[PDB]
């Protein structure tokens, strides 16, 4: 939230002010869990199986 | 000689911005009327937020920060939260004192509502000993601040005797509350049960001691 | 850092005169001034004037100028706000503020005024102890009932005041003349009766101190 690089850190919206949340709680899926492959600001890189 | 005007209640949700402003009747509030931000949690608790229009005073979250917004002076909570509750006062300079505004009531979404903890205590023995009985019922920790206590001696809803102090917030934003039915020694011997009964956002609660 | 603590809330009949101070805590008193704030019941707040911890001397809002007197003991970084020839319609809290910032920073904790004609009246302590039979719960609430006082206030600690978590205290009321009062405080289920458990009541307009240790009924 104060603008600085932080792997293990997410920053999302929170009636109308700016909240810190955890990498580890971040999830993708489609019919089974994917793996994440990478991330950064708006952008998710993952593996997911036919869904 | 002057009149602030301040909104009278604004209601958000956590996470949102809202704007309070501060209007002066002689004509648009400039720099040299030093607008002040007080804010007065429940206690007469008071704090101040920003001075000299846009000073936030130490130790004040940055999600509060003052301006003039037109001809008026303006507070605006970026992300507002559960704990910015509270009535917020604005002060006016003019030229040689200040005039408050009447305040204004914000209310933040949060606080999951919290039943009451109530408790009923018989009349003391040392105050048998007077000719009286007073049975305390005591309620706690409710949220949304609003309760109703209704007794009932022997199966029958007493109706007279009783005193009902007005919720209270505590500390932690949560409220409390005790109510007072007072016998005699005399009422007290002669009845035999008695119950004070709480209702809070729709369940009730039922306490009942028995002589 | 900064701590504006004010003095208890009194108790006058009209036509008194009461001496408020605020003893100030954290700044250095001659570089930022005093502010008397009057926040009325209903009404809101009002600027009752300023003092200038230099020099000494008040400004007074023109609403306050006559029975309202502002000086400070500035040896001992107090300022305090005397209201001579009470009138009846000075019930209200009355908080100091510090001036810095173009408004104001830090406001104080109030003191309360209750202008009232009445005698005084010492209060009954009643220790509140749970019902005669069971109570098991992994917790526990006892309580204290402070009634039929005048004026007010009354003091009220748990244990000399070393425990506070856990305690509500409830707002005094007057009913049939006098004002009753009340706390209670919860712990866990070990605690008591096992190691003591007291009321500290004081009523300072008549001298009067009472310890009530919480009895098990039976």
């Amino acid at each position: 939230t104060d603008d600085s690089h932080d792997w293990t850190k997410l920053r999302y919206m929170d009636n109308h002010m700016p909240a810190d949340a955890e990498r580890a709680g971040l999830f993708v899926r489609t019919s089974a869990p994917c793996t994440i492959t990478g991330t950064m600001g708006h952008f998710i890189l993952a593996r997911c199986p036919k869904g | 000689q002057a009149v602030v005007t301040q909104e009278s209640a604004l209601t958000t949700s956590p996470g949102e911005t809202v704007t309070l402003t501060c209007r002066s009747n002689i004509g648009a509030v400039t720099s040299s009327n030093c607008a002040n931000w007080v804010q007065e949690k429940p206690d007469h608790f008071f704090t101040g937020l920003i001075g000299d229009t846009n000073n936030r005073r130490s130790g004040v979250p940055a999600r509060f920060s003052g301006s003039l917004i037109g001809d008026k002076a303006a507070l605006t909570i970026t992300g507002a939260q559960t704990e910015d509750e509270a009535i917020y006062f604005c002060a006016l300079w003019y030229n040689n004192l200040w005039v408050f505004g009447g305040g204004t009531k914000l209310t933040v979404l949060g606080q999951p509502k919290s039943s009451p903890s109530v408790t009923l205590f018989p009349p003391s023995s040392e105050e048998l000993e007077t000719n009286k009985a007073t049975l305390v019922c005591t309620i706690t920790d409710f949220y949304p601040g609003v309760v109703t206590v209704d007794w009932k001696v022997d199966g029958t809803p007493v109706t007279q005797g009783m005193e009902t102090t007005q919720p209270s917030k505590q500390s932690n934003n949560k409220y409390m509350a005790s109510s007072y039915l007072t016998l005699t020694a005399r009422a007290w011997e002669r009845h035999s049960s008695y119950s004070c009964q709480v209702t809070h956002e729709g369940h009730t609660v039922e306490k009942s001691l028995s002589r | 850092q900064i701590q504006l603590v004010q003095s208890g809330r009194e108790v006058k009949n009209p036509g008194e005169t009461v001496k408020i101070s605020c003893k100030a805590s954290g700044y250095t008193f001659t570089e930022y001034p005093m502010l008397w704030v009057k926040q009325a019941p209903g009404k809101g707040f009002r600027w009752m004037g300023l003092i200038y911890t230099n020099t000494g001397e008040p400004t007074y809002a023109e609403e306050f100028k006559g029975r309202f007197v502002f000086s400070l003991e500035i040896s001992a970084s107090t300022a305090y706000l005397q209201i001579n020839n009470l009138t009846n319609e000075d019930t209200a809290t009355y908080f100091c503020v510090r001036d810095y910032f173009i408004s104001l920073d830090y406001w104080g904790q109030g003191t309360t005024l209750t202008v009232s004609s009445a005698k005084t009246t010492a209060p009954s302590v009643y220790p509140l102890a749970p019902v005669c039979g069971g109570t098991t719960g992994s917790s526990v609430t006892l309580g204290c009932l402070v009634k039929g006082y005048f004026p007010e206030p009354v003091t009220l600690t748990w244990n000399s005041g070393s425990l506070s978590s856990g305690v509500h205290t409830f707002p005094a009321l007057l009913q049939s003349g006098l004002y009753t009062l009340s706390s209670s405080v919860t712990v866990t289920s070990n605690t008591w009766p096992s190691q003591t458990i007291t009321c500290n009541v004081a009523h300072p307009a008549s001298s009067t101190k009472v310890d009530k240790k919480i009895e098990s009924r039976r």
